[PDB]
């Protein structure tokens, strides 16, 4: 397209207008934070269990950045659930359960963030990572009551996988690792079953046609995943190996890779 | 399907276009008198939009760039400045811009302290905006829906420039072909591609909803409109949500 | 002595426990049908504790090692969200949650907006809490009494899961023992060793109170409790705070 | 004059008081970043025409920081013009337009500063002037609705040239640069003047006498300079030409230098 | 000419002088009295200056040697404080203090909820207060105008420690000199050099005001001179500020 | 005790019953900024003094930051004084007391803040720490209208120096030293006694039984240190002795040592 037809669409047509969506599709693309990471720290797998899951994490953290500019975020965890159960039985809606579990993962924000004070790292972005090379943040994104519902239930269907993700993809950050406590996506949940078989390696489409839309992430974040422009695909990993998030880091295909196609 | 409570089920949402507003005091001048004699009779959350500064600010940030998450709360700050503008008019009538921290958690304190507030009708998606266009997708239609469904709010009236929904833009290059809808559902407005005068967004968001069954948009430039749109008159287009009634 | 003046003489105070909040809707929503018939009777301040998610966040900060100053905000944290879900249920009344800096400094403006506001009953002690105990001693009680004889409130009415004080806990090891006490001194339960359904703080703030004369602890699990205690019925446990009166 | 004779003055008369306002001259003068230098980007003459004037200078801003600090303060532009006109139309005061305008200076800063992220810049002191040597912020006076009208008009006579100038001024900075897209001060209007000829160095006062008091700089701006303690110069440069803000940031007299006397 | 519209046209603005608060209570306990009668009779914003502590941080801070800039938000300070000071004495009538930001954009919605509010006269120039002299010009009188002219007040009265102006300090050297002046214009009294109990910075506000066309200067120290100031009695001196009327 | 045994307590039981207190009285312990000093610069002792005062000991936190992480807190002074007796004179509570005393707090922050901004220091942590070592706070306690009133009056017990205290308390800090205008404690107040003997050893329960509860620390600070769990002793020092806090951070005697026990 042009610059000339861009901006005489951008002030002539409706933002609906399919001449102007396609022009401004054309523009340039500028990476925020080609360089971070973006880590999340699971709640329910990796927060909530302890000294013994997040103590080696912490000293993991330390290690890399080092060599590896991170945005580390946190889950939520059981006392979200907790919430959502009593919210869910008094008839709140989707958008009022957002912002109870965005308090949880704060929390874990907190927790993880006072373990890191020491070595510099700050709870909140760009003079932490020039500096200290690391921030830590919660994860649920910052909807509140304009939360769009699920089409069934008033469990948010954005929570921390998602905030995570939107963050390295609005970033434009090179990689995107979800931190949990298996070793990646099998073809079944490997909790509640007792053949399940490990899957290095899919794809979005592959996971919906296999039934694992909604299995070790969120499933809205694999169509956001779809959509991004910038962060492609995703590993999962297991944050309850020792190393296992260093040798995500140096390139090591542990756990799983989703990609977007 | 057990659906929830209503937060707020005596709340009539209002939300002005940004393309009103941006026509200034022979637009802004009859609004205000319009709301001024609503305020006795409804309890009253306006949402503005954002209009044209936001295109503008689209047009700088795409040319140096910027990702859609960047661009979302731009435009966000439009509809503030409008929203700000507005209250500012009602100010003698007890009106004020709430923030939306204040909408989302105490809204309903406010409209006890006064029978209308202000506040911008784009929701807090800020860089968490989805990726997909460059565009950013959740405008002030889409937020003001949301919270208008979220508080099980009476209605939705959006007020436009325009009388309502056409099969063409009734402004641009196939005017001669526009002819008006007076009722759709939200469905098979998404299954037409085409511009619209509400986002698409819109549409998506009624698919989900859970208690708004319909939302008009009339014309604001039309002395009269809200008031009987408010009063359940058919004077623009009626968006059916698929929201089904007891 | 020369006592201070009363700030908001015609106050009510009632804290709700963060255990009664707990039980869900089954007691949830009788407690806010009743909240909603004393509306028009009492101007309310509406305080809630943490309950058990609050042990849940104690539990992993305590086994990652964080200190008390640690663990004070992170509980606070609980008795906030347990405030947003109850003032969500009475939004359709006018009531809304209220932060803490608001309570402090303007909760005069918002109860002349509305007949209840909605607020944690935990004190803003953040990470200046006091040592000694790795569990944060200066609680929801204890906040909820700070709050009301500070302001000089008509009273402070705890609404608890149980019918008030035992000589013991009446749903511990030693139950068949618990012996209900409907009227004590905040000094004699000082001096007794054992669980309370109150903070120990809350005694030692009681010591040095200024106006409240009394606390009546009763079972919010019984309809009707909460309102006969607000017109100073005796239906669960009293404790004299041994402010003397004129 | 003498502490002494201060203090007693300072508790026994009205501030208004002439031989308390000269004691209170007599006092020390400390600079707080005396080793920065105040930049002002244009919102109109820069950040509103796009990619081909702004990376050029985040270009310069980032070679810059090495060896200067600097605090980079954003114009407003177009976009506070059309707020203007709408709440002018309206009959609204000063103090009105004047929040309005600071919210198109701080969407400014905020684009800048994202091109800037990657460096280690934030947008906003003390902390990133340390470590990374430069700070983004918007260019607007905080006055709000206690803006000080203009003797006519309702449009807000202290924007963002007035609140760079002013925060260079109460810092003690060592230099202020007002980047804009003219070569610097001509005798006319150099946009709607054939024949204007260009000025390398003023005073406010020559400038008075030849009826340029509200010509490239906010003429409130050029009162403000001559009752300024620290700040006695000033000079205004072309974002425009490359390397421009560089060489003036070495000492080239590039543009022209406006002084208080 | 075609002056701005006036935002909040039935608002009285009341601006208490600092020196009138550091007399303590037996000062301030009659004003309290005095404003709690007319809370009913008029919708008041009520304005505190700073006083003699602002002087005490303009000792430490010019011996530090800090900027106009520096001591302008520290001044603003005891301000804030006297506000708190007086809005805390009228709270049991529904008074609070407001934050600026508040005053600047919520104002109508908190005089919606309640006859009066408390806030700053401080203007929130911060490290940007204009250079110039080493104390800061734009002082309690001067914001305490800024506001009430931009909202196009009904009027503004000053509350003084004096009867009002004289021809030089009634309390100072040349105090027999002193002639009480019952009425002046700002632009007289801008040719005058001497001390004067307002800002200097207040007759320059005053040249460029677009509504309020008097302010009356009255002793707070005097029962009854407030409440006649506020109903146009002439019990003080009387400052023409040179806007024309109809 | 065991991590299952204080599980089960925290679900079962009161936080007030004495097994669950006890179980977590043995959780392990993490000091969260075991390498910092936290230093309170006092109010009317220091600030309230003005240049001769100051400048000496913002030279000496210059110097200092060079080997040494400092938290550096403010006391209130005479301003805050003159507030409580015109609040106390009203029959105003203690807790609207202590937001008063806060601001002045505030206020010395602010002006020793703007001392150090060249030097890199803020006035607010973790960030800061690691990079320019050292910080400026307001040193008044958050407690607001929820402060406990002492047993007689309405003067907040709890003023900076328990707020300086409970924050080195609370992160788990190496060193606590309150700066004040006496050498140390003495046997009787220095000021308005002939023949006091300076002190330079003392516990708590000596000081108690000494008379000397409340003489140079808040009476409340003394039984704050002897429940804490990190700072078992403070130091005590003349800020107005040249060099006296650059000797006190390398471990010479200088002042008094308060020990808990
Ligand atoms: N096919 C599958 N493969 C692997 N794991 C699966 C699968 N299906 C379900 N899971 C489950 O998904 C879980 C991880 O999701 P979970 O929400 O616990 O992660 P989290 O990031 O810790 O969440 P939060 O942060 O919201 O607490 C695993 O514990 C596993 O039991
Ligand atoms: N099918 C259609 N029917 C009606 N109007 C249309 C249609 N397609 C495009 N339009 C155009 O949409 C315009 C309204 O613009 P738009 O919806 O962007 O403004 P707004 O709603 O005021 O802005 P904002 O979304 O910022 O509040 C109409 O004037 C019309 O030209
Ligand atoms: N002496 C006692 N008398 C009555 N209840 C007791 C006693 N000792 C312990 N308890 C227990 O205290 C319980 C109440 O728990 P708790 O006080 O922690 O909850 P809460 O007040 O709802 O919580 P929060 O303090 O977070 O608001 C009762 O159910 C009872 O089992
Ligand atoms: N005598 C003169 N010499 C040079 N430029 C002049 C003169 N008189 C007027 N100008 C104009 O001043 C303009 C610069 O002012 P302008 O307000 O555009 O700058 P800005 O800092 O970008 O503003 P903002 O940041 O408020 O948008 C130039 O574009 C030029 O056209
Ligand atoms: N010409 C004058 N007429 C009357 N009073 C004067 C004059 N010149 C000086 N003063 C002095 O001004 C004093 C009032 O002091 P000032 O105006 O500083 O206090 P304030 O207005 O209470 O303080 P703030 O400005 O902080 O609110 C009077 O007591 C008087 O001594
Ligand atoms: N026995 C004692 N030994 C030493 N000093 C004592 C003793 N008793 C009282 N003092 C007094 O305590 C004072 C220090 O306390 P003060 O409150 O002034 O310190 P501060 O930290 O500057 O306070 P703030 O910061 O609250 O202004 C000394 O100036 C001294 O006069
Ligand atoms: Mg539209
Ligand atoms: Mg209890
Ligand atoms: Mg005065």
């Amino acid at each position: 397209n042009s610059t000339a037809e861009l901006e005489e669409l951008l002030m002539q047509r409706s933002l609906t207008d399919p001449q102007l969506q396609a022009a401004a599709a054309a523009a340039a693309d500028f990476r925020i934070l080609p360089d971070a990471t973006v880590i999340k720290i699971g709640g329910q797998s990796v927060i909530d269990r302890g000294r013994a899951a997040v103590y080696p994490l912490v000293d993991e953290i330390v290690a890399a950045r080092k060599n590896h500019k991170l945005l580390i975020g946190t889950g939520a965890g059981t006392r979200a659930r907790h919430l959502y159960s009593i919210a869910a039985g008094l008839g709140l809606p989707a958008g009022v359960l957002a912002q109870l579990g965005s308090s949880v993962a704060d929390q874990n924000a907190a927790m993880l963030g006072q373990l890191l004070a020491k070595h510099g790292i700050p709870v909140v972005v760009p003079l932490s990572l020039a500096e200290v090379n690391a921030v830590v943040f919660s994860g649920m994104p910052p909807y509140k009551l304009w939360m769009r519902p699920a089409a069934e239930g008033v469990i948010p269907p954005y929570r921390t996988d998602a905030g995570c993700f939107l963050l390295a993809e609005q970033f434009g950050c090179k990689q995107m690792i979800f931190v949990k406590d298996e070793d990646g996506l099998y073809t079944a949940n490997p909790k509640t079953s007792k053949d399940a078989t490990f899957i290095p390696r899919i794809s979005v489409d592959e996971m919906k046609a296999k039934g694992l839309h909604d299995s070790i992430l969120e499933f809205p974040v694999l169509d956001l995943l779809q959509s991004a422009q910038h962060v492609r695909e995703v590993q999962v990993v297991n944050g309850l190996v020792p190393g296992n998030l260093t040798r995500a880091l140096a390139g090591e295909h542990v756990g799983t890779i989703i990609t977007a196609s | 399907g057990k659906r929830p409570i209503r937060l707020l089920p005596w709340l009539q949402v209002v939300k002005i276009g940004g393309r009103v507003m941006d026509r200034g005091a022979d637009a802004i001048l009859p609004l205000v008198e319009e709301l001024r004699k609503l305020l006795p009779e409804h309890r009253l959350l306006i949402l503005t939009g954002a209009g044209v500064r936001a295109r503008h600010v689209f047009s700088v940030g795409l040319d140096l760039g910027l990702p859609v998450g960047s661009l979302a709360p731009l435009a966000a700050s439009e509809a503030g400045q409008n929203g700000h503008i507005l209250a500012a008019m009602l100010a003698s009538e007890g009106v004020s811009y709430v923030e939306h921290p204040t909408v989302a958690d105490q809204l309903a304190i406010h409209l006890s302290a006064t029978r209308a507030v202000v506040g911008s009708a784009f929701p807090p998606y800020h860089h968490h905006e989805f990726p997909g266009s460059r565009i950013p997708p959740h405008r002030a239609d889409t937020g003001a829906f949301l919270l208008a469904d979220a508080f099980g709010a009476a209605g939705l009236t959006i007020v436009e420039n325009v009388d309502g929904i056409y099969t063409a833009d009734p402004n641009g290059p196939d005017r001669g072909q526009a002819r008006f809808l007076p009722e759709t559902s939200a469905t098979d407005l998404a299954k037409s591609e085409g511009p619209l005068p509400v986002d698409r967004a819109l549409l998506d968001v009624m698919a989900t909803a859970r208690h708004i069954e319909r939302v008009q948009v009339v014309n604001g430039l039309v002395p009269g409109r809200l008031t009987a749109a408010l009063r359940g008159e058919h004077v623009g287009t009626l968006i059916r949500t698929g929201v089904r009634p007891a």
